[PDB]
């Protein structure tokens, strides 16, 4: 089943999924957990 | 009952029927009516058809507020509605074709961003910054400032800083391809390279010469002796030069525009310096032309694009 | 391990920290020897900002580094 710049099966697994996952915020509804990446650098 | 339309963004409206009985609190959590907080208040005959702000309380309301503003501070609609009640009540006057602010509520830290932010290159990710900037560009630059307070977590009234200010909102620009490496000379240790990446690439705090961070800065390097420090390669629209506020020489177009700071660590006023066929000097509403500058500056930002050092 | 902070007036601080310190951490020391509130204090490595929320580590700040104290401006 199918970034604030632009750029699965039924969120740690998501993000599992270069980047190491601490670095990556999920957002779904306007909510950290279309989704949205957000980055920590 | 009446209708109204709800917003977060002022871009997506959302008809609602309210019961004229019951406060827009009741009804819709905090709601706000250009910028005024009518949470306590009950519907008014003359609201027909008028648009409300209101806090997320659903999932619509959440994407709509993440998506226009890239933050989930609960806070930020409050803190953004009660700057804008001020900040519309300020004055905009172009300055030889540059928005401004008119002295008030201690604003010089944010007239000398504006005015800094509309001659370096920058692309903002937020839409809400994206579509201010463009308002305030154009003269109507109230939104955009109470989004700087907003987004900086700033206060009307508040004394700032331009450099905190300009870094807060480079978070919330396009700056992922800009890249900065450095080199770091001992003539014991060797040379040690470093990269940087987006708002890391554009700012320097220690000397306000982009010719000087070129020629190298001396260093102390852990082995206990001097190293030099200088810039290898620089890859981005501008840099910005900062340093402790001191007399400094400003040579028309040397430099894109500039940063005065006159008083002290308690209190002071900023002023933005501009090459244009001369030197321009910005005071708010005031501007006075020189052939040359001399003053306390704390700020330089320069045009970039891609530099590439010939030291070896 | 310990780290240098220079001050505006040229003063050299030496302070006892560890990699996992975050800068807030840091600030809160200097406050101990110098007495400046925290939220004045920007501290600089060789010219770059280093942000609330980031350790020692994430800059790879190492034994017998220098930083540079600086002051938060006040413009109205
Ligand atoms: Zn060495």
């Amino acid at each position: 089943m199918q970034t604030l710049t632009g750029k699965v099966e039924p969120i740690e697994n998501v993000k599992a999924k270069g980047i190491p996952p601490d670095q990556q915020r999920l957002i779904f509804a306007g909510r950290q957990l279309t989704l949205h990446l957000v980055l920590r650098l | 009952t009446i209708k109204v339309f709800t917003t977060v963004d002022n871009i997506n409206l959302h008809t609602q029927v309210v019961d004229m009985s019951m406060t827009y609190g009741q009804q819709f959590g905090p709601t706000y009516l250009d910028g005024a907080d009518v949470t306590k208040i009950k519907p008014h005959n003359s609201h027909e058809g008028k648009t409300f702000y209101v806090l997320p309380n659903d999932d619509t309301l959440r994407v709509e507020a993440f998506e226009y503003y890239h933050t989930t501070d609960p806070s930020f609609l409050g803190r953004y509605m009660s700057a804008l009640n001020h900040t519309k009540k300020w004055k905009y006057p172009q300055v030889n074709g540059l928005t401004s602010i008119k002295w008030a509520d201690n604003n010089s830290y944010l007239a000398t961003a504006l005015l800094t932010l509309q001659q370096i290159e920058l692309k903002f990710n937020p839409p809400a910054l994206q579509d201010a900037y463009y308002r305030a560009r154009a003269g109507e630059a109230a939104n955009f400032c109470a989004l700087i307070l907003a987004y900086c977590n700033k206060t009307v009234g508040e004394l700032g800083d331009v450099r905190e200010t300009m870094s807060y909102l480079f978070q919330h620009a396009n700056l992922d391809s800009c890249k900065r490496v450095l080199n770091v000379v001992c003539k014991t240790c060797g040379q040690q390279q470093t990269t940087l990446k987006g708002v890391e690439a554009v700012m320097y705090m220690g000397t306000l010469s982009y010719e000087q961070f070129k020629k190298g800065v001396q260093i102390p390097c852990t082995c206990g002796k001097q190293a030099t420090k200088y810039l290898v390669q620089q890859e981005s629209p501008f840099v910005m030069m900062s340093a402790p506020p001191a007399q400094y020489e400003l040579k028309h177009g040397t430099f894109t525009c500039a940063s005065e700071y006159t008083g002290n660590y308690q209190c002071g006023h900023y002023k933005h310096i501009t090459s244009k066929e001369t030197l321009y000097c910005i005071n708010g509403a005031l501007l006075t032309k020189s052939s040359e500058y001399k003053g306390p500056i704390t700020d330089v930002f320069y045009k970039e694009n891609s530099y590439t050092t010939t030291i070896k």
